């Protein structure tokens, strides 16, 4: 049994969880009330997949989910929504104020008195689980709860379970667009925990998704629902390989083994190729070569960073639908001859491939078209440093004058916790600048003995 | 009367073994349930090589299935020939290696190896006179390489006299499917060069080239590649099961092929492979089979034989034919291509002829070469190995499971010594 | 330098005396003459060796080579070289019944002892003899055997498992988890020697009542340290004494082996064939590049074809000073094997070595640079520039 | 009154001595060879 626990923290996490669980219930034919008429109609099967749903005796299916937030609003919207009967009545909601965009409030002051209950529920879920694979933590940098409480939770989970993988999906702040004045402080302070404790951290950006949803899916006024649906498609593409059959099957440990050359550089980008509207679904072959090429297009990246300014260190392609290995090999061969895509000289292979038979589903009322093929590409590259560098500059512009600092120190932190984190951030940046450099010319300087 | 115990490890090994058991059950008229529905009496005469006999007059293959992912076993069971295997031989665990050779060899495989060896002993003690083993696995992966090497080592420790064959799918030159193929390939080859008697090198790119250029298939899948490898595997051990004018046991091939102990890496091939479209044009004769077998395009190893020399070759024909024509054609191939055969092994072409051809073919032949060009393959892996080991590209995953740099260095040294040994015969003009 | 070659002849054995006992070996100075018993008209082909030991006539005193003469010729000099700082090897060779264990091991109860008792003993009586306030010595002893392509530890307590063989990148092949012990007096090492000899696998055969069924290697790691804060260097010297007793060739017709004995004989013959091949290849390789021009293009040497040649890679060539002691049977019936042994001894005489042995390479570089500074300063001062 | 500190590096004495001796050898060799005495 390949089983995962999904943890959703903060407003962004809870809403992405709503989208993700809508997609999962649609995928496995589970009704919003937890019943699955398909098994009754047919007679039986494995459609109650243990990856995401636990089956009780009566035939109901409960998600393997944990929702957490310090406000009651976002989760009260779920307790009385369409899916009110799907979830276990526990939702781990602190009936108090919120972290208030303050990392210290969510990590030190109010993050306590709720971490114990969350850990108890996580332990209860893990006890029922056999052959646990890892965790999927959804949060967002720049928020109070999603930064501080996520940091505390990750630290405690690393202390307790230790060896299990911990995959992290997070919403990095955009370069220009933002919805708060103190985003840089929380984003920089989260570096400690997102570096040491997590195993692989996927970053997505709202500006990139807005750009995609205006060139590809021709929508002019998108909302957060579209962003959450696209992120849900990405996560489903990641997790499909341990729910359905396929020619080449990639588990969660293979991801870490193939995309992480060193422990401190586990920040890959993610992208989805066949993002297209129903009207433009026609006039387009959508072959394997086209989607593979579109994965490498700079315009289709989910984070505002240009891959041409860096070097690719590893790639992982996850195919879904009517995909044959020969076409994948031809597409990879074609990509390897392009000069605009530079790979580090110390990784000659530089490609992981996985194929799954299950095609992507169509959420009713959605925006994506019905397609026969799809591919999700993950790319560990050096361009991500640029996406960090801007943030560091912003942090300096606020820390020189110590603006907004008294709020953070008033909740239990000290000034030094800022500077230390910044120093740590600098180290990470330098590490990237160390790894993207070409090996020195004739790395043994020069050689040649007698004969 | 001789047996062969069969072991399968990993996804690639499991699928190739499934197709192989489907090809063998056809040749012998075993039905997807174990019942015999053949027509020729010779099918049952030597069925003891692969199949045990059950109490209900059914036949059960002497196969062992190994993996650390239950998905492969589930796929095998839910298939046309899933029920034929006995369920007790399905040995597996959970939390697969994940393309980590260390997990397959040291951490996880160390627990399942005892169960696999118990089943191997149970199958081996029931044979009248065991001949040898054969293993299908992929070098570039996880559980395949590690568990295959560990099982090979354990069996050679326990059964030193018996034969150990291996049909290994090596990493391709430019086609790749996992990032860390060179590490696993280098370690697996370091293990194989010591503890095996024969090793048939198979390459995915060569099979794709055969499918595209020779058979003219537009959308080849893994099934076709398994088909080819399975036809090669049957063709190797034909003489154990059917009569012939001049038989050739496995030991005969082992003796006549390898000149020295460390050179047992064989390039295989099969003929006749046409196009379903030009079957009506090409006449089937011994010269045509000889022409197709020695063609560089028809090899399954993706190494050009014209870049080296043949230390030894073996041709096993199946079908009614004349020995005069076969011997004349082998002598002709030697004489015309005088530059591609070593000068110090006179008449280095083993010949075998079996009377019974495959199902619906009048004649067939399989080719087993041992050429220095195989060195190219190792060199490629070695090159890529250096390109990652110099910077320690992914080394923490391997050192976390209980290994060190010394193992990598000694494996690389063994690879380089093997390459040098093949090189030292490659050039002509042994004097100076 | 080159391989040192010693040849020694043994007296008759009961089986040889029972059958035809006409001797064919003659030996004078540093020359050995063999006469074909089937072709008396043929020339008495002769061979030259660095050392020659006629031990055929026991009670006489006319060119009789006792055990101590053989030691004083070979083992003395080998220890002296070991003190000088070189790794040293002495390995026996011959056919079954030649008398290799007699030359190496000897009889404990008698005064006539083989090479190793003499050396381990002399070295103790020299360390103990020269110990001082500044000087100090350390000795560690190991003893392994190769039975059927598997390494077993002789001094270790009962452990039926087989030890793994690794390849250190600088130090070459070695054995993992070998029970290397420390000895401080002669009684301890004598106890280790007796335990190892008792632990060795020995079986009776028609050619020898107590034939050897396994190759054996006796290893002494020897360390010299100097203690003075002003002038001396600690751990200044480390060296290895390797003493190898090989199992001889066999022929199943005269041997009379059946079952396990036949398998042991086959494995022994396989390993010895590999050893002969590597010896011949080494000889040709060193001779050619020495004489032919100096090309040094490429010459593969099959070290890896057997575990015996793999473990002894550094002794057969490279970083060691090595001696080969061939034993020869006198009888006419064993002529075909004796001639082969002589031929391979002659081939081994052509092999070369390259041994320096330096310790702590940072200290090597430091002392070399200091000597260079002194030399250049003296040159400048002599020329008026310093 | 934040002021610049830079990085304090604890060098290995072995490498320090090796580098110093290499510099001395280089200077002496350059002086000797420049005058044609080597
Ligand atoms: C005209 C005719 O009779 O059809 C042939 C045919 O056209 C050809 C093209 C067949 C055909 O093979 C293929 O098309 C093919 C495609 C991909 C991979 C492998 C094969 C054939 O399928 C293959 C099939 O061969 C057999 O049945 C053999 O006994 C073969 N066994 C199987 O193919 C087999 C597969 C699944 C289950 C049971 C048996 C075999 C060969 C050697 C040793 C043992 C078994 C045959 C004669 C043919 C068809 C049907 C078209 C060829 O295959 C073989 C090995 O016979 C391809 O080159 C040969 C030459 C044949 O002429
Ligand atoms: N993509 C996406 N991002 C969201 C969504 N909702 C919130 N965000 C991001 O979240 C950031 C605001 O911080 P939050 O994560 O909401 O903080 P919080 O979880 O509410 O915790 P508190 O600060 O204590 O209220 C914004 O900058 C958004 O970019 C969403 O539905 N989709
Ligand atoms: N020079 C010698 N003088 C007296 N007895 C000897 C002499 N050399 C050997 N022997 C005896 O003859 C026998 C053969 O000696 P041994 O050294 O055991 O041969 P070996 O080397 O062991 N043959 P192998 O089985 O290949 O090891 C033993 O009984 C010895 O005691
Ligand atoms: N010939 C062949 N190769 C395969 C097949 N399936 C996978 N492979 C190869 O196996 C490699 C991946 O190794 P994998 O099978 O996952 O190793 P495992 O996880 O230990 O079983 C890839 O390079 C593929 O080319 C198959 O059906 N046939
Ligand atoms: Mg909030
Ligand atoms: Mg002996």
């Amino acid at each position: 049994m390949r089983e995962c626990i999904s943890i959703h923290v903060g407003q962004a996490g809870v809403q992405i969880g709503n989208a993700c669980w809508e997609l999962y219930c649609l995928e496995h034919g589970i009704q919003p009330d937890g019943q699955m008429p398909s098994d009754k109609t047919i007679g039986g099967g494995d459609d109650s997949f243990n990856t995401f749903f636990s089956e009780t005796g009566a035939g109901k299916h409960v998600p393997r989910a944990v929702f957490v937030d310090l406000e009651p609003t976002v989760i009260d919207e779920v307790r009385t929504g369409t899916y009110r009967q799907l979830f276990h009545p526990e939702q781990l909601i602190t009936g108090k104020e919120d972290a208030a965009n303050n990392y210290a409030r969510g990590h030190y002051t109010i993050g306590k008195e709720i971490i114990d209950l969350v850990l108890d529920r996580i332990r209860k879920l893990a006890d029922q689980c056999t052959g646990l694979q890892g965790f999927l933590v959804f949060h967002s940098f720049g928020g109070g709860t999603g930064s501080g409480f996520t940091s505390l939770l990750m630290e405690r989970l690393s202390v307790d379970y230790g060896k299990k993988s911990k995959l992290e999906f997070s919403i990095y702040p955009a370069p220009q667009v933002s919805t708060a004045v103190v985003e840089p402080y929380n984003s920089i302070l989260t570096t400690h925990t997102t570096l040491e404790h997590s195993d692989c951290a996927f970053m997505v950006d709202n500006e990139a998704i807005y750009d995609i949803c205006r060139r590809n899916l021709d929508i002019e006024r998108p909302t957060y629902t579209n962003l959450n649906r696209l992120i849900s498609q990405i996560v489903s593409s990641i997790t499909a390989s341990l729910r359905f059959d396929g020619a080449l099957n990639v588990d969660l440990t293979e991801f870490q083994t193939n995309l992480v050359p060193y422990p401190r550089i586990h920040f890959p980008l993610a992208t989805y190729a066949p993002v297209i509207s129903a009207e433009k679904a026609y006039h387009e072959q959508l072959s394997v070569a086209e989607i593979t090429n579109a994965c490498f297009e700079p315009a289709n990246q989910m984070v505002k960073c240009d891959p041409r300014h860096g070097k690719y260190m590893a790639c992982c392609l996850l195919y879904r639908g009517d995909v044959v290995p020969k076409d994948v090999n031809a597409a990879i061969a074609t990509i390897k001859t392009k000069r605009s895509i530079q790979f580090v000289d110390w990784c000659p292979t530089g490609f992981k491939v996985g194929i799954n038979y299950q095609p992507p589903t169509v959420v009713p009322g959605g925006d994506l078209a019905k397609v026969q093929r799809a591919v999700c590409m993950l790319s560990n590259t050096t361009a991500i440093a640029e996406a960090w560098a801007r943030l560091d500059h912003k942090f300096d512009l606020m820390y020189a004058k110590r603006a907004f600092v008294h709020w953070y120190v008033g909740e239990g932190m000290e000034e030094g916790e800022f500077s230390e984190a910044r120093e740590d951030m600098a180290a990470l940046e330098k590490d990237y600048e160390e790894v993207g450099v070409d090996s020195v010319e004739g790395e043994g300087e020069e050689e040649g003995e007698e004969y | 009367m001789r047996e062969i115990v069969h072991i399968q490890a990993g996804q690639c090994g499991n699928q190739i073994g499934a197709k192989f058991w489907e090809v063998i059950s056809d040749e012998h008229g075993i039905d997807p349930t174990g019942s015999y529905h053949g027509d020729s009496d010779l099918q049952l005469e030597r069925i003891n090589v692969y199949y045990n006999e059950a109490t209900g007059n059914k036949y059960v293959p002497r196969a062992i299935l190994v993996d650390l992912e239950p998905g492969t076993m589930d796929s095998v069971r839910s298939g046309p020939f899933g029920q034929i295997f006995r369920p007790d031989n399905f040995v597996f665990g959970q939390s697969g290696a994940g393309n980590n050779w260390a997990k397959g060899h040291y951490t996880e495989g160390a627990e399942l190896v005892d169960s696999v060896l118990d089943v191997v002993r149970k199958e081996s003690e029931s044979c009248d006179c065991l001949q040898g083993f054969q293993l299908t696995h992929s070098l570039g992966g996880g559980t395949g390489s590690g568990m295959g090497t560990l099982l090979i080592s354990k069996i050679r420790e326990e059964y030193p006299d018996r034969i150990m064959n291996t049909f290994s799918v090596m990493p391709s030159p430019k086609v790749s499917d996992t990032v860390v193929e060179p590490y696993n390939a280098t370690l697996s080859v370091h293990q194989l060069v010591e503890n095996t008697d024969e090793t048939y090198c198979i390459d995915n790119e060569a099979l794709y080239d055969i499918c595209f250029r020779t058979l003219k298939l537009t959308t080849p899948t893994y099934g076709d590649l398994n088909h080819l490898v399975s036809a090669t595997m049957s063709g190797v051990t034909t003489c154990l099961r059917f009569p012939g004018q001049l038989n050739a046991d496995l030991r005969k091939l082992a003796v006549n092929m390898v000149p020295f102990p460390r050179l047992h890496f064989f390039m295989p091939g099969f003929a006749p492979l046409t196009s379903r479209g030009s079957q009506q044009y090409r006449a089937l004769t011994v010269p045509e089979l000889t022409q197709q077998m020695f063609d560089s395009k028809n090899m399954m190893a993706a190494c050009d034989p014209r870049h080296g020399r043949y230390l030894t070759v073996a041709a096993i024909f199946r079908g009614r034919m004349s020995m005069k024509e076969v011997d004349e054609q082998m002598l002709n191939v030697q004489n015309k291509n005088s530059s591609y055969f070593v000068e110090w092994i006179p008449n280095n072409v083993k010949t075998a002829v079996c009377d019974i051809p495959p199902r619906g073919l009048k004649m067939s032949a399989t080719f087993i070469g041992n050429s220095t060009a195989i060195q190219e393959l190792f060199k490629r892996i070695s090159e890529q190995f250096t390109a990652m080991f110099r910077r320690k590209a992914f080394l923490h995953w391997y050192t976390g499971e209980g290994m060190d740099e010394m193992e990598f260095t000694e494996a690389e040294s063994n690879m380089n010594d093997l390459v040098s040994e093949y090189q030292q015969y490659q050039d002509a003009t042994a004097d100076e | 330098a080159s391989v040192k070659v010693a040849v020694r002849v043994r007296p008759f054995n009961s089986r040889e005396m029972s059958r035809d006992s006409k001797c064919i070996i003659q030996m004078s100075g540093s020359t050995t003459t063999i006469v074909n018993p089937k072709q008396p008209k043929e020339t008495p082909k002769s061979f030259s060796f660095d050392y020659s030991y006629w031990s055929h006539t026991s009670p006489e005193d006319i060119n009789y080579a006792s055990q101590k003469q053989v030691y004083r010729d070979i083992g003395e000099e080998m220890l002296q070289h070991a003190f000088e700082g070189y790794n040293v090897c002495i390995f026996a060779y011959g056919q079954t019944g030649a008398g290799k264990s007699y030359t190496m091991m000897g009889k404990q109860e008698k005064d006539q002892q083989g090479i190793i008792p003499q050396l381990c003993e002399d070295l103790f009586s020299r360390i103990n003899d020269t110990t001082n306030d500044n000087m100090s010595y350390s000795v560690e002893v190991s003893y392994m055997e190769i039975y059927c392509e598997r390494v077993r530890d002789l001094l270790n307590p009962k452990n039926k498992g087989n030890l793994r063989v690794r390849e250190h990148p600088l130090l070459g092949p070695y054995v993992e988890d070998l029970s290397k012990l420390a000895v401080t007096s002669y009684n301890d090492i004598q106890d280790l020697m007796d335990s190892g000899n008792k632990a060795r696998t020995v079986a009776a055969t028609n050619m020898n009542e107590t034939s050897s069924r396994s190759h054996a290697v006796f290893n002494i790691i020897f360390t010299q340290k100097r203690h003075d804060a002003e002038t001396n260097i600690t751990t200044e010297k480390v060296s290895k004494i390797s003493l190898v007793d090989l199992a001889g060739s066999e022929r199943a017709d005269s041997t009379g082996a059946k079952g396990t004995r036949l398998k042991e004989g086959a494995n022994i013959n396989k390993s010895l064939t590999t050893l002969g091949k590597v010896i011949s290849a080494l000889a040709e390789m060193d001779s050619g590049p020495n004489k032919n021009k100096k090309k040094k293009k490429t010459d593969f040497i099959p070290y890896r074809d057997s575990v015996l040649t793999w473990l002894l890679r550094e002794n057969l060539g490279g970083n060691s000073r090595t001696a080969m002691v061939a034993a020869l049977s006198p009888a006419d019936i064993n002529y075909d094997e004796t001639l082969s042994t002589l031929r391979y001894a002659d081939r081994a005489k052509q092999i070369r070595c390259n041994a320096v042995i330096n310790e702590d390479p940072n200290n090597k570089l430091i002392r070399e640079l200091k000597d260079e500074v002194t030399r250049l300063r003296d040159l400048l001062y002599a020329q008026g520039l310093g």
